[PDB]
């Protein structure tokens, strides 16, 4: 009893739905593209599974450093390719 | 596996088992047609 | 232990037969409303 | 003011959430977690 | 009103759905960024430069094994700011060394003080005591206590604990291996007031279901009770009898009973608190003296106490060398204690 | 895995196609 | 018998996917109870047959 | 009347200081057995055999204890799940030495606190009550027989039963993380769900009647002074509690129904508890927590660990030390 | 709508079920439909197993829980459990499929289209909870069906086809029972032993004959019980110490269940004779010994002196004495010497395993089976990684008993709180009690101060 239009009067309206079949589906779509494009591994810097490790190298690529650690894991990260 | 004259009907025989589980749920949805009164 | 175990025995019997004798006597009946 | 019934949304919208936590079991034996 | 102060104040505490008040301004944006951090990073973001672990959806974990985990023990206790020294405002970066750990930690930090100033807030509008704000220092000194002064007291945030369910379970364990924390009598403390408040929850939930009045004609009792009605709902005199003679005592002073429920779990959570700030500096109660004294001489004397420190040794030996990478540790198979055949 | 999802997609609309029929019909709920 | 065999399985399937929609709709509605209920006895004489024909030309496929 | 009829009178009186009741005719001899052995034992019992390996371990004061490593400790795993009394021993210092005190206790207690319950309804009905307060007592009561009885039964061992004893306890705790990966089962979750939500809610319900107390006393007396025992008027304004509460976080979440709120109360952490005993009761048959041990794996087949792999770290660590001198093949299968 | 909604019926929806207490019709549909969901499930649950099922792995390495109950009365199996013919789990599944249809017919009939109320329409099927008479006449009719059922059983067993029987002489396999055990001296014994170990009351039967001849009793006593029950009403002690009522009499059965639930938990956990282990995989005990026999085994080809061989703690590392003295295994299975099984039996003299026989008769084909049952033990995640918790992925195994034991205890737990839920209701509202205490007849303020 606050004022705003009751949910239930919006989630049951014809126009709630015209506006939500579309923008509900696009968000998702959105949201998968940005996984199947590779995206979302580059702005986080997460790993691909063929990222974890160089073919023949034995250990983790463990940040040492507290202010060179941006540049450890930039070596770390050539060291891959 | 089933004799293979069945083996069409492997896919409906995979889904059969869970259908007593829909009938639980049927309940809530039959509740909500008459506003669980 | 015989005279332990013929004890403990003839104890629990006793108390046993208190519970379900007593839950026989009109148990029912027993409470503030309907008899 | 309603013209879709709220049992209506209420039973698609509950049957999306099964579908979705069904693919996301899937999930768990198929691809990345899977152990294999 | 009179000047934009107090039509600021007027907007911000209209009645609305969610109230928003001068502490929504502080509460809002931290708790959104805390939990959206924390959804973010279990989405997409890795732990493998700062733990060696994957710990994402996107690395293929699930719901039980994702976590946004500690930056690496390299950083020690660095704010590591966005801007700051260490990612230098690179973003991909910041997520790499951890940097979602403290902007969670942190955003949470200020969110419960928002929370709390909204209790305050709102008890005022509403002229009731500020008794829930007061309960609620007990989850403020646990947060306070666990996530920033036990690993300001050790090496580095890398020893907090990880925003994730195994990573908490892990936290557990470890507490247990290296502070022997179960024996610790403030956590015990902290046990009996969450156990006797559960307990407290239950029995007084269910000794007012069981002696309601009857007060409607329904076999379905929660229709016949009305908010503005001025009868107690239930007979506290019917309530003290029951419990005064299956228990030999009983409530008798509804107000007491309130307030105790309030006192059990809340002071409970302090204990546990004051245990924690203890391990900070690894002040543990970790030994009987006189235990091992005994024990050190009389090969025939054991105890559960001596028992569980075996465990303990079992637990620092088997995990420490993937629990603290940055240690190095490489323990030969000769070295790790075990039993015979396992 | 779309012979099996077919199978359970008809198999789960049926319950909630007997209440609609039946409200559109104002039947005996 | 194959043919005949998988007709009358697919036959089967399809009358009980119609059976399980159309006898509590035909039960608690309204309107068309004469109509429904020598439905309902067609598709149950019908269905009952049609297990026996799958019973017995299942040992002429197997 | 005869006799019978008035101890019948007397028993199921309500007049009693304590209630006795048929329930309590059992339980009061099994509570006090349980209780009189439990004290001497925990004081003066010598050190046990629990492992069935002459390996005794001394859980008394006397026999150098203090109260947070004394336990009684559980019955020598030579006897398995074989009945223990004192008559089945050649002697109390054999008896002593095989951990018959502590299948003397649980059974009794057991016994007793089955009964109870039980006695926690036949009073509700003598009362004309509402029946289900023992409903309520049933969560830790079966969580009692869980660790004490169903446990032991799962694993063919009374050795294997929590023992009753502080230190005791938490070394049940941490052999059971070892065997079983309790942490990652999900009704051990759904009871810290029950527990923790159950302390949340008890604080949350304590402040908002306290804080909604109607102003019946002056600043020098305690607040509580503005209650009497028996009144008939609410003592609080629920409608200010519900005013308050529904806008710390959104109406709809409040309860303006004391009657749904005290539902609630009961309910929450006693369902939590039922599937913490559960959870217990069904690791007594080895289906165990979620195990993803190496589950995620990179493009060459290398293991990348989880948090996961970290907790089975500290699981092997406790698995391999426990029982030290106790196995001699290299699964331990029960 | 009659009933359908709280204010008619006093019942809000989530007690919706209990609108039908005194509607015998629909209450009767509601029964009905539930036994075909019943019925359902064995029927489509067994075809799924089937359509899943690898004949040549064993069945306890599949997630089987019905063909094993099905392959246990002698269809489909042959010497050892080899599984010789899919085609009666087959019929199983398809009969109890097709059948769940028809009682889904009778269901949705009864409570949607019949007769809300069977009083006026018939005086045989209709009836009043508080008739005493009624209630017994019908319980009469269920225990005649019952009986018959078990007697079914002994058809099996004795005339149509036979069992499967692990103890069989030479191998476990399919055995007609002809020497069904009849003493009363046998049958009724087992229910006065001793439910702890090395006892186990019931759960202890280890050969068919007591099996079928228990049946028979069973049958028997279920059939005079029920004929009993038809021509007899309560006598005037049953009528004082009953509440009549139909939610008390849910309630006695809600009891009754909870008890089956948890002897079933532990027939499936430690017998092996009607859960054949080559079935069901084998018991936790069971497979602890057949370690310690996979390790005796291996050391002694390996030159040990295995009877010799003194263990860390004193005790023998292989063979030691139980508390009576039997030569048993050593290790912490030590737990185990109640345990018998048809591999290790052949090893047991009056004294115990016998050192003579373990140094020169253990055959390969008892090697094989303490190797095989050792390595399936049932221990293993909910997520069925087979193993102790800290084992690795790659073993897709939880053993059918556990998921048996599990399911059961959980099941038989929530029916004991069900029992107490509805006993206690029960008495309340016989008494009128169970909506409130009435404000004006508290009956508290009656009664003296407690001091
Ligand atoms: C109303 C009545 C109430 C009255 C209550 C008081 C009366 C006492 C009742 C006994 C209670 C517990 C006894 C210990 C149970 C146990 O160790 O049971 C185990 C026994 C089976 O015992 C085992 O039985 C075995 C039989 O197998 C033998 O025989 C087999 C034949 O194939 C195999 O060969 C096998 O290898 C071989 O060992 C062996 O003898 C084992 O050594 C032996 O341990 O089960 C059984 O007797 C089945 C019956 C036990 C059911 C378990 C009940 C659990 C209670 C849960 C309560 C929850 C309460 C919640 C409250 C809130
Ligand atoms: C009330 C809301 C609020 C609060 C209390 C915080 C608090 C915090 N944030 Mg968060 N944040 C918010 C809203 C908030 N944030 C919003 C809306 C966003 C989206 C833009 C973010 C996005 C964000 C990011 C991306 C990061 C933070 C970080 C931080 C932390 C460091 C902040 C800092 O050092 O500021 C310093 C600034 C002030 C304290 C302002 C002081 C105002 C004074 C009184 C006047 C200044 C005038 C000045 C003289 C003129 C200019 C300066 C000139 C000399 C050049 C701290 C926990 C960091 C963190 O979590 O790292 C782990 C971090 O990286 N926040
Ligand atoms: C085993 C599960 C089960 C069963 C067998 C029943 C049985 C029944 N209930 Mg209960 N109920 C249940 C679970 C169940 N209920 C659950 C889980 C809840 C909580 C959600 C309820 C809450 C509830 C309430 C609140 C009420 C009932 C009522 C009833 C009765 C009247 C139903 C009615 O009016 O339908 C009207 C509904 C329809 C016309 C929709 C269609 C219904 C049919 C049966 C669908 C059948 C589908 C099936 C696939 C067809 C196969 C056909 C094939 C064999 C040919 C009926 C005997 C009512 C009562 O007691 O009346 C006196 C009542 O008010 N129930
Ligand atoms: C006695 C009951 C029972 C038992 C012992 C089993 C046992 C098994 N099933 Mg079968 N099944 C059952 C009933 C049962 N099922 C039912 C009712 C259905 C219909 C849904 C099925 C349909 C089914 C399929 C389709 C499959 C199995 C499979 C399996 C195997 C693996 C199970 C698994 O991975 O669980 C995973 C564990 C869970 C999903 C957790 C269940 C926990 C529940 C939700 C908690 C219950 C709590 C309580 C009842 C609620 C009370 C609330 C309270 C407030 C009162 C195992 C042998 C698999 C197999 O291997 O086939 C060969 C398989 O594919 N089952
Ligand atoms: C326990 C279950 C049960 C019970 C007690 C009843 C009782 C009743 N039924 Mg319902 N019904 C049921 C199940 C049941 N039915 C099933 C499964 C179906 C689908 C086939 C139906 C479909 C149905 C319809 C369509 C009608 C009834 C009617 C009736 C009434 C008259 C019956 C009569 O007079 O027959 C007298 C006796 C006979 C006709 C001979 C019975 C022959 C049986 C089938 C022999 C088999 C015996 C054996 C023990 C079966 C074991 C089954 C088990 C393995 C599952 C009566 C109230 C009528 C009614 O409601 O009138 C308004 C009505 O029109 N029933
Ligand atoms: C589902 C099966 C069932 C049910 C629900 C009933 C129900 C009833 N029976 Mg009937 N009965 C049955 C099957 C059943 N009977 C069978 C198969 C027979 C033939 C053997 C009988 C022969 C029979 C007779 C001869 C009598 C009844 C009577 C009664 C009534 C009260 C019984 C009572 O008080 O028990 C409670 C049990 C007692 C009061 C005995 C003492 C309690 C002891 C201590 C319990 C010990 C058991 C313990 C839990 C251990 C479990 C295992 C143990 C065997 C080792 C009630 C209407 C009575 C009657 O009124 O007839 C009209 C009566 O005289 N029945
Ligand atoms: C960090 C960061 C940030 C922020 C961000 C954010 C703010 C985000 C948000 C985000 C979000 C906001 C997200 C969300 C998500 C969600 C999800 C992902 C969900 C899911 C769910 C589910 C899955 C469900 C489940 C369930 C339950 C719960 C119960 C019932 C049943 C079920 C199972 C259904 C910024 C930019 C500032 C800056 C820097 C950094
Ligand atoms: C055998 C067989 C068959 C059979 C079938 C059947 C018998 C079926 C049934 C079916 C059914 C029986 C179905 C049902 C379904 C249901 C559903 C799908 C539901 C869901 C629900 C939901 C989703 C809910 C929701 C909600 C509500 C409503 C309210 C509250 C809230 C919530 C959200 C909870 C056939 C014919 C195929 C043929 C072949 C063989
Ligand atoms: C009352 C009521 C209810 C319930 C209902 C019910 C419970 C029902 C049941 C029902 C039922 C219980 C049904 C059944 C059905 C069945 C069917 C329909 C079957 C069919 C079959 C077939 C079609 C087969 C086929 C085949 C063959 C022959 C061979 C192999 C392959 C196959 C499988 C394909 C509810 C809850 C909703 C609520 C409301 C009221
Ligand atoms: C098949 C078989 C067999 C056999 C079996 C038999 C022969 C059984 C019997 C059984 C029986 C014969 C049982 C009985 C039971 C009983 C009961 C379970 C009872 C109950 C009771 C009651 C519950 C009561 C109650 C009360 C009281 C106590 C007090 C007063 C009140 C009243 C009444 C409430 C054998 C093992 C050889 C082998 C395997 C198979
Ligand atoms: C080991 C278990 C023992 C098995 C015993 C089997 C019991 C089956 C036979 C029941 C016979 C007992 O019958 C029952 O006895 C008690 C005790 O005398 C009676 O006597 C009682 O009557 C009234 C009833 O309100 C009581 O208030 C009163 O205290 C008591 O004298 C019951 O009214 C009678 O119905
Ligand atoms: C961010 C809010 C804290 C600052 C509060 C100081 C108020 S300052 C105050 O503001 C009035 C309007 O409200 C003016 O009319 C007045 O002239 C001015 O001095
Ligand atoms: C209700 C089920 C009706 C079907 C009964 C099938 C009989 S069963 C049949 O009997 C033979 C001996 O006659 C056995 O040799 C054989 O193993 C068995 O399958
Ligand atoms: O005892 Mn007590 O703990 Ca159950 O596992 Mn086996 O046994 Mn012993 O090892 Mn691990
Ligand atoms: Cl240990
Ligand atoms: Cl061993
Ligand atoms: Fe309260
Ligand atoms: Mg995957």
């Amino acid at each position: 009893t606050t004022g705003e239009r009751p949910f239930s009067d919006i989630i049951t309206s014809v126009r709630y739905w015209v506006i939500h079949s579309i923008t509900i589906p696009a968000l998702f779509i959105a949201g998968w593209l940005f996984v199947s494009t590779g995206l979302a591994y580059d702005v986080f810097g997460t790993p691909r599974p063929d990222s974890y490790y160089a073919q023949e190298q034995r250990s983790i690529p463990l940040v040492t450093d507290r202010f060179e650690a941006k540049q450890q894991v930039e070596t770390f990260l050539e060291q891959l390719k | 596996k089933l004799p293979e004259a069945y083996a069409i009907f492997d896919p409906l025989v995979d889904v059969l088992p869970v259908i007593p589980v829909l009938f639980l749920a049927l309940a809530f949805v039959w509740q909500a047609a008459v506003g669980f009164r | 232990m015989e005279t332990l175990k013929i004890t403990v025995y003839i104890v629990v019997t006793f108390f046993v037969l208190l519970f379900v004798f007593g839950f026989l006597s009109g148990d029912p009946a027993r409470n503030p409303k309907r008899k | 003011g309603g013209r879709i019934p709220l049992w209506i949304v209420a039973t698609v919208a509950g049957m999306g959430v099964i579908v979705i936590v069904g693919l996301f079991f899937y999930g768990a034996y198929a691809g990345l977690g899977s152990s294999l | 009103e009179r000047g934009w102060f107090d039509i600021l104040d007027d907007w911000l505490k209209r009645d609305r759905f969610v109230f928003v008040g001068w502490s929504g301004i502080l509460l809002f944006p931290c708790a959104y960024l805390a939990l959206g951090g924390w959804l973010t990073g279990t989405t997409f973001v890795t732990s493998w430069y700062t733990h060696g672990l994957a710990s994402s959806y996107l690395e293929g974990c699930n719901f039980l094994t994702v976590a946004v985990s500690t930056p690496a023990n390299s950083m020690g206790h660095s704010l590591l700011l966005l801007w700051g020294p260490e990612a230098q405002g690179d973003f991909t970066r910041w997520c790499q060394l951890g940097g979602l750990w403290t902007f969670i930690a942190l955003h949470g930090a200020f969110g419960l003080i928002g929370f709390m100033l909204r209790q305050f807030e709102i008890a005022r509008l509403v002229g009731v005591r500020p008794y829930n704000a007061i309960a609620f220092s007990a989850p403020i000194a646990v947060f306070v206590s666990v996530f920033l002064i036990y690993p300001l007291g050790q090496s580095s945030w890398f020893f907090a604990p990880s925003f994730g369910v195994a990573a908490i379970f892990r936290f557990l364990l470890f507490f247990q291996g290296f502070h022997n924390w179960t024996l610790n009598p403030f956590h015990m403390m902290g046990v009996a007031g969450v156990l006797g408040g559960a307990l407290l929850c239950a029995i007084h939930g269910a000794t007012v279901e069981n002696t309601l009045f009857q007060d409607g004609e329904g076999a379905s009792t929660f229709r016949a009770f009305n908010p503005t009605q001025a009868e107690e709902t239930y007979s506290m005199v019917t309530a003290n009898r029951f419990w005064s003679q299956i228990f030999g005592i009983a409530f008798s002073n509804k107000r007491w009973l309130h307030f105790f429920m309030l006192f059990v779990p809340v002071t409970g959570l302090w204990m546990s608190a004051i245990g924690v700030v203890g391990l900070a500096l690894n002040l543990r109660s970790y030994d009987f003296i006189s235990q091992e004294i005994r024990a050190a001489e009389d090969p025939e004397f054991e105890t559960f106490y001596t028992k569980n420190l075996l465990l303990n040794e079992g637990i620092r030996a088997w995990m420490a060398p993937q629990d603290q990478p940055h240690e190095n540790f490489v323990f030969p198979e000769e070295v790790l204690p075990r039993g015979n055949a396992l | 895995v779309i012979a099996q999802l077919t199978m359970i997609a008809m198999i789960g609309i049926a319950g909630p196609m007997i209440i609609f029929l039946l409200a559109v019909r104002r039947g005996n709920l | 018998m194959t043919i005949l065999f998988q007709l009358a399985l697919a036959a089967l399937v399809i009358l009980s996917f119609v059976m399980v929609i159309g006898v509590p709709v035909a039960y608690a509605s309204p309107q068309d109870w004469d109509r429904s209920k020598q439905l309902i006895f067609l598709g149950s004489g019908l269905w009952i047959a049609l297990v026996l024909v799958v019973g017995v030309l299942n040992f002429f496929v197997v | 009347a005869n006799l019978w009829e008035r101890f019948c009178n007397w028993v199921t009186s309500t007049d009693n200081r304590l209630y006795v009741g048929w329930f309590g005719v059992i339980m009061i001899p099994t509570l006090l057995a349980a209780t009189i052995c439990f004290v001497i034992a925990f004081i003066a019992a010598p050190p046990v055999d629990i492992d069935g390996i002459r390996e005794p371990v001394s859980g008394s004061l006397l026999y150098g204890n203090n109260i947070i490593t004394g336990a009684v400790v559980p019955s020598s795993n030579a006897i398995g799940l074989h009945f223990y009394p004192i008559w089945e021993a050649a002697s109390l210092d054999e008896w002593l030495y095989n951990g018959g005190p502590y299948q003397l206790i649980i059974f009794h207690f057991l016994l007793g606190a089955s009964c109870y319950m039980g006695r926690q309804w036949e009073l509700s009905y003598r009362l004309g009550m509402r029946p289900w307060i023992c409903v309520a007592y049933s969560a830790p009561l079966a969580s009692a027989f869980a660790v004490f009885l169903i446990y032991p039964i799962g694993q063919g061992s009374f050795s294997d039963g929590m023992p009753l004893g502080i230190s005791g306890t938490f070394n049940f705790m941490i052999v059971f993380q070892a065997e079983h990966n309790i942490l990652m089962h999900p009704f051990h979750q759904l009871g810290v769900a029950g527990v923790f939500g159950g302390a949340l809610f008890c604080a949350m319900h304590g402040s908002l009647v306290t804080s909604s107390l109607i102003r019946e006393t002056t600043e020098t007396e305690s607040a509580n002074y503005g209650y009497k025992f028996g009144q008939e008027e609410e003592t609080y304004n629920i409608v200010a509690a519900h005013g308050y509460f529904g806008r710390l976080i959104f109406q709809y979440a409040s309860f303006n129904n004391s009657r749904s709120l005290h539902f609630f109360l009961a309910a929450w952490p006693v369902v939590g508890v039922w599937f913490a005993a559960l959870g217990i009761s069904t690791m007594a048959f080895n289906l165990n927590g979620f195990n993803f041990n190496h589950s995620v794996i990179d493009a060459k087949g290398n293991v990348i660990n989880t948090w996961a792999d970290i907790i089975n770290r500290a699981n092997l660590g406790m698995e391999v030390m426990h029982e030290r001198n106790a196995h001699n093949f290299p699964l331990d299968l029960a | 709508a009659t009933n359908r909604d709280q204010e008619s019926s006093g019942f809000a929806w989530w007690a919706g079920n209990a609108r039908l207490i005194n509607l015998s019709g629909k209450l009767l549909g509601a029964h009905v439909a539930h036994a075909g969901l019943i019925v359902f499930w064995a029927g489509a649950m067994t075809l799924f197993e089937l359509a899943h099922f690898i004949p040549e792995k064993p069945m306890y390495e599949q997630g089987l829980i019905l063909i094993p109950h099905i392959a246990t009365l002698g269809w489909g199996v042959g010497p050892g459990g080899e599984v010789v013919d899919t085609f009666p789990f087959f019929v199983v599944g398809v009969v109890h499929l097709i059948s769940s249809a028809v009682l889904g017919f009778g269901g949705v009939y009864h409570a949607i289209r019949g007769p809300e109320t069977l009083e006026e329409y018939s005086s045989f099927f209709g009836y009043d909870w508080k008739d005493k008479n009624k209630m017994t006449t019908i319980l009469g009719f269920h225990l005649i069906v019952l009986g018959i059922g078990a007697l079914l059983l002994v058809a099996k067993a004795m005339f149509f086809g036979g069992l499967y029987d692990t103890w069989a002489p030479g191998g476990g396999d399919v055995r007609v029972i002809t020497n069904p055990t009849l003493d009363p001296r046998v049958i009724f014994g087992y229910l006065l032993k001793s439910p702890f170990g090395g006892e186990g009351w019931i759960v202890s039967v280890n050969n068919l004959e007591d099996v079928v001849g228990g049946h028979i009793w069973i049958g028997l006593i279920c059939i005079a019980g029920g004929i009993w029950h038809i021509l007899t009403t309560p006598f005037g002690w049953a009528r004082r110490a009953f509440i009549w009522s139909g939610e008390a009499y849910l309630s006695y059965s809600l009891g009754a269940l909870s008890m089956m639930g948890f002897i079933a938990t532990c027939f499936v956990w430690f017998n092996n004779t009607v859960y054949p282990s080559e079935f069901y995989g084998p018991t936790g005990p069971e497979a602890s010994q057949a370690q310690a026999m996979t390790f005796l085994i291996r050391d002694q080809k390996l030159g040990a002196n295995v009877g010799s061989a003194q263990g860390p703690t004193g005790l023998g590392k292989y063979l030691m004495r139980s508390p009576t003295g039997e030569i048993i295994f050593g290790g912490e299975t030590m737990r185990f010497w109640d345990f018998r099984g048809p591999w290790l039996e052949p090893l047991r003299g009056p004294n115990g395993l016998d050192l003579n026989k373990i140094k020169n008769d253990i055959q390969p084909w008892q090697e094989r089976r303490a190797a095989e049952y050792m390595t399936h033990a049932p221990l293993g995640s909910l997520n069925s990684v087979g193993g102790v918790a800290t084992e690795i992925n790659s073993v897709n195994f939880v053993s059918p008993r556990s998921w048996l034991a599990t399911s059961h205890f959980v099941l038989a737990f929530f029916f004991l709180v069900g029992h107490l839920w509805h006993a206690g209701r029960a008495r309340a509202a016989a008494a009128g009690f169970e909506k409130g205490i009435d404000r004006e007849s508290e009956p508290v303020l009656s009664m003296p101060s407690l001091d």
